[PDB]
């Protein structure tokens, strides 16, 4: 499957301006727009080569899109303020994301139309795209006049219409580094430990797409259990690094295997400090 | 309400000393979204510090990259710090070339 | 292309 999502943050700081307004899409975890209403002309602006394809007319309706969203985002946060009784001196955040996953298909897996209201879940359609869920009694304020509003129903239509119908244009005008692999290159490094033994650390460097599994063995016993992961992490020209490291005896160094798999790779590679 | 953000500090290529390259802050899982991160060589801050958007992940939780040019070499101590409402004070992670 | 937030709190 494939997403295309839209991640929307409202941001007041009384005292030092006016609300931020910020969007970011991505199609799968790559990054391609981006609105922020602290840019010097605020405008949607590419963040990716292959969306520069499109024609003004798309760039346009963006930013107005972006900008009616931004007025809306305001009153929420003031509305959001009557609803929980706070004062006009404290800073809130309103977080948006809406989008869709489609299968490999083309068909919707999944549409989501869902707000935070600081960090906190407040309302959220369903995955059914009929009904809301309301997270306390303020949202179900907002719930019965989207139920009276029909608003359901309208996101129900950009979710399996609009969202499936970009994506897939997105997924082919973008074909050439969206739906790319990179292998990832690895190698193992050696530290010697005070307390007698030795680390032993796998790199996995320079892969595309995000996913990938790193495990260390020991006479293909899996060490799971006793093996430190770092989270994967963006190189910052597209590609990701992930590294996992294991404890071992100061003379066991060769009985110990670490093993990476990736869409990448012909063959999962099979590594040993060496 | 309040969540502490996580921090890693590595380099784009794995480092050799005198050829140039970027630093990376990656800082993750913090709410609220307004931070300030700012990159350190030998206790200085680095003057041009750049960043991509921040966003926010599946929990609502904020995360950015921030990201700078630096020329390692064998003797010098890189940082990132970042300053952030859910601290006390500011929190410096330092640059470990095998990590 | 993006979603428009018509309904307000």
């Amino acid at each position: 499957s494939h997403s295309l999502r839209y991640f929307v943050t409202a941001v007041s700081r009384p005292g030092f301006g006016e609300p931020r307004y910020m969007e970011v899409g991505y199609v799968d975890n790559t990054e391609f727009v981006r609105f922020d209403s602290d840019a010097e002309n605020p405008r949607y602006e590419p963040r990716a080569r292959w969306i520069e394809q499109e024609g003004p007319e798309y760039w346009e309706r963006e930013t107005r899109r972006a900008k009616g969203n931004e007025q809306s985002f305001r009153v929420d946060l003031r509305t959001a303020l009557r609803y929980y009784n706070q004062s006009a001196g404290g800073s809130h955040t309103l977080q948006w994301m809406a989008g869709c996953d489609v299968e490999s298909d083309g068909r919707l897996l999944r549409g989501y139309w869902q707000f935070a209201y600081d960090g906190c879940d407040y309302i959220a359609l369903n995955e059914d795209l009929k009904t809301w869920t309301a997270a306390d009694m303020a949202a179900q304020i907002t719930r019965r006049k989207w139920e009276q509003a029909g608003a359901a129903e309208r996101d129900r239509a950009y979710l399996e219409g609009e969202c499936v119908e970009w994506l897939r244009r997105y997924l082919k005008n973008g074909n050439a580094t969206l739906l790319r692999t990179d292998p990832p290159k690895a190698h193992v490094t050696h530290h010697r430990r005070p307390e007698g033994d030795v680390t032993l650390r796998c790199w996995a460097l320079g892969f595309y797409p995000a996913d990938i599994t790193l495990t260390w063995q020991l006479n293909g016993e899996e060490l799971t259990q006793e093996m430190e992961l770092v989270e994967t992490r963006p190189a910052g020209d597209g590609t990701f690094q992930k590294w996992a490291s294991v404890v071992v005896p100061l003379g066991k160094e060769q009985k110990y295997t670490c093993h990476v798999e990736h869409e990448g790779l012909p063959e999962p590679l099979t590594l040993r400090w060496g | 309400i309040q969540k502490t953000p996580q921090i890693q500090v590595y380099s784009r290529h794995p480092p050799e000393n005198g050829k140039p390259n970027i630093l990376n802050c990656y800082v993750t899982q913090f709410h609220p979204p307004h931070i300030e991160i700012q990159m350190l060589k030998n206790g200085k801050k680095i003057p041009k510090v750049e960043m991509s958007d921040m966003s926010f992940s599946k929990d609502w939780s904020f995360y950015i990259l921030a990201h700078t040019e630096f020329t390692p070499t064998e003797t010098d101590t890189y940082a990132c710090r970042v300053k952030h409402a859910s601290m006390a004070e500011p929190k410096t992670v330092y640059w470990d070339r095998d990590m | 292309t993006g979603a428009a937030s018509f309904d307000e709190f």
